[PDB]
RNA sequence: GGUACACGAAAAACCUUACCUAGACUUGACAUCCUUGGCAAAGUUAUGGAAACAUAAUGCCGAGUGACAGGUGGUGCAUGGUUGUCGUCAGCUCGUGUCGUGAGAUGUUGGGUUAAGUCCCGCAACGAGCGCAACCCUUAUCGUUAGUUACAUUGUCUAGCGAGACUGCUAAUGCAAAUUGGAGGAAGGAAGGGAUGACGUCAAAUCAUCAUGCCCCUUAUGUCUAGGGCUGCAAACGUGCUACAAUGGCCAAUACAAACAGUCGCCAGCUUGUAAAAGUGAGCAAAUCUGUAAAGUUGGUCUCAGUUCGGAUUGAGGGCUGCAAUUCGUCCUCAUGAAGUCGGAAUCACUAGUAAUCGCGAAUCAGCUAUGUCGCGGUGAAUACGUUCUCG
């Protein structure tokens, strides 16, 4: 799902998502590619992103649906608010 | 300063050898690559008979291939022996179906080239025997047997850590300036246990009658 | 009668037909007016000024055939033209045109922007 | 780890998400032409060799 | 609308400081109106104000637009986002440095101590 | 070390015979351009004639003129300071500083159009009212405490 | 016939072969062949490419290497069996590209 | 510090990547001692999975194994190659030779005199080499080449080439270099631009372009895939840039190009369209056909300010390709209308097409907020008092 085309999805990041999902669903799974937009069915999901060493869980639900995996989660680090 | 003359001076002064004309920017630089390959097994192969140049004409699939040899004993031998497995090799990185065309072609003053010169250099100087006469040998060598000015040197180690006694060695019509200098230029990079030694010649081919064009 | 004219100026390129003929002069260029062709400026009245500097506009109707450029590079490519067809009709009138370097060809074009440098000469600042 | 470069070089990544170009010879794929697959150093030092026929000096 | 009326200007192009508001709309409400560019006038139609007040009142209330932008924005920065860290830092969103840039969040680029290499 | 060297200045322009308006559209031109300048001070030659009546050659001339100078102090430093010895400034120079002083005045007191603007400084100027006369005036006037500087030589 | 229209180009960055090979198509279809257009030079497409130079950092001296693509525009409508029977020695040169149109 | 900084980097959605790790690789993807032949590891369809790596077959050729392959693994006073600074500085050396016991001067020095060590005049020097200059290429006239896909106001478009200017001429004429006089002229007196910057200098930069010596690692310094940074931010410096407006802002018509790119691409045309785009569709393998020439011009407009300047960031919706668009691309529309109302130390490019404008096509690019680069063209500056201070 783009702003130049309707809601499209890679479909292997949420492949395991739906896999449970037809078993009683539970959140996490480990995927940090970031090729998947969202649905309706990925609210309550969390994803194990990778940053640079270490994969982050980040919540999603259905507030919008105009992005991917990687816009909803943090891609980066930030100075930490750092003086240095 | 003195921006590296080998660019500086090809079109102008300095010869092509290897032409190439394909189509569309997809398999030209293939092209370039099997022909530098090609070319080049020839100056990997010998380095005692210093073969020079061999042009590799390609355009539109006509190619004609030219060597250039110095000594026909070395590159043909009794009943061919050496040009068969040319022949043979060749065939392997030019293609079986293709075919190979190529002569030895006489030349006068073939040491008029740079890479030939600079690896005679190397072997004076790691030849084991007193340097300073070897040199001396070898410039009135490339001197004596029809040339124009040379322009030689060495540049790295003395086979030491330093690099103290190096000899700039220039001959006659040595013109950066002019642009009709016929100079061509070669640099090696030689391998030793005292890391790479570039050893660089500049030679005159020849003072053409105030021609700019490709000879 | 047929008086061929050449002109180079700013990489613009023209020819010019002049005959004698007691007409306005065909003030136009590639037939056709220069309302919009050109900008209204000085350059619409020195147009003609090779005209002016020679004998009158009333005369010589310009056939005027032009390649390139913009409309002063333009414009001194046809004048250029104007005055080498004087000169094939009369070159007494060539000196003083070529005085202001007219007949001549001006050979001032852009001079090319190099390489890193931003313009012909122009470099950014920078001093330490 | 310099082969690790090159063999990803002759090799084609699985989407056109992934890709990129860089010399034979050289390291440092930045700067590399789609004409000839040869990065701006072998480039460079090739064309003062003249592989190229009619590479030349620019004297206007 | 009726926000940034001009008196003795042209009230075609004024509007484009509103919030909610700009060139395009602005010609959309006054071409809606007819307001049929002026000379320098405050407004060429007297009548059609209290069409205004009939057909233009009837436009969105962009008072209500600044807290829908202002929802829409605090969903996106609270759920976690790149844009949404980005939105939390007060910086440019889609993607800008702020080594030199940034002179709209961080202020008139307020020049602090050096901490640079040694 | 530059030396005595020529100039490159446009003719006078056909319309006004002046070389001196053209020295003008040589350093207004705005973008580095004459294809939009000369439109703007054509109609700045209007201005001045509908404007107090105004022929624009007298006035030009009498305005360009009275902001003219006629010192130069030349410089002279000792490598820790610096003072000025008043010799004859260059003809070339003088009417270059003239032009220069006179366009460069005539664009300002920002408002509704610079043909307002410019026809009012070229009035100004004309009435020898202080807008560019100053810098004659100075040009003058402060070489007194350099006048001094004239005693001797350094 | 064998081309109703013969639009060859043949083009190189060595302007001497490209008068050579033009000049041969000249003498040699010159009294066997017809409607013909002899050597043309067509405006150049030269070009420039522009590298650094130290291995590492700099820009202050771009290198710069010149590509010049001449162009000949040689028009033969009508080609004839005489014409390819006096034709048969012509020959492509190494630098020299011809067209097949 | 400059000789480090719109860098190496002519474009990062993960690779590029040299950094990190997760899944995973164990003489490794490659490379081969060895060993044998007989026909194929491909790619596909499921799958744990983020894909590998584990899955099975399917489709002259393979196939295993130690040392190694290979190492962006380091070691720029260990290095070459390459590259910049003084320097496109006017000077730099040597053979022979004189003399100072000599370091060496020297020829080169120097007067006029030059772009140059340019000439001569004289010089313990005669000469040569290096550089520069000059040769050479480019803008510049006439003729010549062929004529279309130029044209067709037909040789307008072109480079292939020739005649072709060089103090040539004349005088002012200096023992010599060499200026100008006026005309012929394309060039008239280094015609303008580019051009090799000599030994050296930075014990220059370059181990990470590349080749690399020594050592190392190897069942890891080997490789596959997934992700992120190369656009973070307390931030500064740099860098152009953006304007600080009424020649300007907006609206409308708006001419003149060069240039390169393009074959499931340029993509015309055509329609929906503010527009991206959506669909649609030739010619062009590119003097065919396509990718506007604009600023300027022509009229209205705004009538002085954070403004009809500037559009900053921002949110929403559409959009391009990319398997899927978010970062680690972008386009358009709508909406946002900040600062700056000309800014100190510092200052860089400049003698004309110069400084500045305006746009265009492309290089890398399936993507490019590279505001950057190659270019290209159009428009188009004064100035040079003298080096005062400094650099060299």
């Amino acid at each position: 799902r783009s702003a130049k085309k309707g809601a499209f999805v890679d479909a292997h990041l949420l492949k395991k998502v739906i896999d449970m999902n037809k078993q009683e669903k539970k959140r996490p799974i480990k995927t940090w590619s970031r090729r998947s937009t969202i649905f309706p069915e990925f609210v309550g999901n969390t994803f194990a992103v990778h940053n640079g060493k270490t994969f982050i869980n980040v919540y999603v639900t259905d507030d919008m649906v105009g992005h991917k995996l990687g816009e909803f989660s943090p891609t980066r680090n930030f100075k930490q608010h750092t003086a240095n | 300063q003195k921006v590296n003359s080998n660019g500086l001076r090809f079109g102008i002064n300095k010869n092509w050898i290897s032409r190439w004309t394909a189509n569309s920017h997809a398999q030209t630089a293939k092209w370039l690559i099997e022909d530098e390959k090609i070319r080049n097994l020839f100056f990997v192969n010998y380095r005692n008979a210093q073969v020079s140049n061999v042009e590799i004409e390609r355009t539109q699939a006509t190619v004609d291939v030219f060597v250039y040899a110095a000594q026909p004993a070395f590159l043909i031998g009794s009943e061919n022996k050496n040009i068969q497995k040319i022949t043979k090799q060749i065939k392997q990185i030019i293609g079986r179906t293709t075919n190979l065309d190529l002569t030895i072609n006489e030349i006068g003053s073939p040491m008029l080239s740079a890479r030939i010169i600079a690896r005679d250099l190397a072997n004076a100087i790691e030849a084991r025997v007193p340097l300073r006469t070897a040199m001396r040998q070898s410039l009135i060598k490339v001197l004596k047997a029809g040339a124009n000015g040379i322009k030689v040197l060495v540049s790295g180690r003395l086979n030491g850590a330093e690099i103290a006694r190096d000899k700039m060695y220039i001959e006659g019509n040595m013109p950066l300036s002019t642009l009709r200098a016929d100079i061509d230029y070669a640099l090696e990079k030689a391998q030793t246990t005292y890391g790479v030694i570039g050893v660089k010649v500049w030679i005159n081919r020849g003072m053409i009658y105030t021609k700019g064009l490709n000879r | 009668q047929s008086y061929y004219g050449l002109g180079r100026r700013k990489s613009s390129s023209a020819k010019v037909y002049l005959t004698p003929t007691q007409d306005k002069g065909k003030i136009t260029v590639n037939r056709r007016d220069p309302s919009e062709y050109f900008p209204n400026k000085l350059v619409i009245q020195d147009m003609e000024q090779p005209l002016d500097l020679t004998d009158l506009k009333k005369n010589f109707d310009i056939n005027v055939v032009v390649k390139g450029g913009g409309f002063t590079g333009q414009a001194g490519a046809i004048r250029l033209g104007i005055v080498r067809a004087l000169l094939q009709f009369n070159p007494e009138l060539k000196k003083i045109l070529k005085s202001k370097k007219l007949t001549t060809r001006d050979k001032r074009v852009k001079e090319r922007k190099k390489f890193g440098l931003y313009g012909a000469r122009r470099a950014p600042q920078f001093t330490k | 780890a310099k082969k690790s470069l090159k063999v990803k070089q002759t090799r084609i990544p699985k989407f056109a998400v992934r890709a990129y170009t860089r010399c034979q010879r050289c390291g440092r794929a930045r700067a590399v032409l789609s004409h000839f697959g040869v990065c701006r150093l072998c480039f460079r030092e090739l064309a003062y060799a003249g592989a190229i026929p009619g590479v030349k000096k620019a004297s206007w | 609308l009726g926000i940034d009326i001009p008196n003795q200007k042209r009230i075609e192009i004024a509007l484009t400081y509103i919030f909610g508001i700009g060139l395009s709309r602005s010609q959309a409400i006054l071409k809606q109106a007819n307001i049929n560019p002026d000379k320098r006038v405050k407004d060429l139609t007297e009548e059609e104000f209290v069409a205004i007040r009939n057909v233009a009142s009837a436009y969105k209330i962009e008072g209500d637009l600044r807290r829908e932008i202002a929802l829409n924005i605090k969903h996106l920065s609270e759920i976690g986002a790149w844009r949404g860290l980005r939105h939390r830092k007060n910086l440019p969103v889609r993607g800008q440095r702020t080594r030199t840039n940034a002179r709209t969040r961080k202020g008139p680029r307020k020049t602090v101590a050096n901490k640079k290499i040694e | 070390r530059k030396n005595r060297a020529p100039k490159r200045t446009v003719l006078p322009d056909p319309v006004f015979n002046n070389t001196l308006v053209t020295r003008i559209i040589n350093v207004i031109m705005e973008d580095g351009k004459k294809g939009l300048a000369q439109r703007i001070l054509y109609g700045a030659f209007d201005l001045i004639e509908q404007r107090t009546k105004e022929k624009p050659l007298t006035v030009f001339e009498r305005a360009v003129g009275n902001v003219m100078p006629r010192l130069e102090l030349r410089v002279r430093r000792i490598a820790g300071s610096n003072y000025q010895v008043p010799t004859e400034v260059p003809q070339d120079r003088k009417i270059a500083l003239a032009l220069r002083w006179i366009a460069m005045f005539a664009r300002k007191r920002h408002e509704k159009t610079m043909l307002e603007k410019i026809a009012n400084e070229i009035i100004d100027a004309s009435n020898n009212t202080g807008a560019a006369i100053k810098k004659k005036d100075d040009t003058h006037k402060m070489a007194e405490a350099n006048k001094a500087f004239a005693h001797m030589r350094w | 016939v064998k081309y109703p229209e013969l639009k060859i180009k043949l083009e190189s960055y060595d302007s001497t072969l490209l008068d050579l090979t033009t000049k041969k198509i000249v003498e040699v279809v010159k009294g066997v062949d017809v409607k013909i257009k002899g050597p043309l030079p067509l405006p150049t497409k030269k070009e420039v490419i522009t590298i650094i130079r130290s291995p590492h950092v700099d820009k202050a001296s771009r290198e710069q290497f010149e590509k010049n693509r001449h162009k000949r525009l040689m028009i033969l409508v009508d080609v004839n069996q005489g014409a390819i029977d006096s034709l048969k020695r012509i020959k492509i040169p190494v630098g020299v590209t011809l067209r097949f149109s």
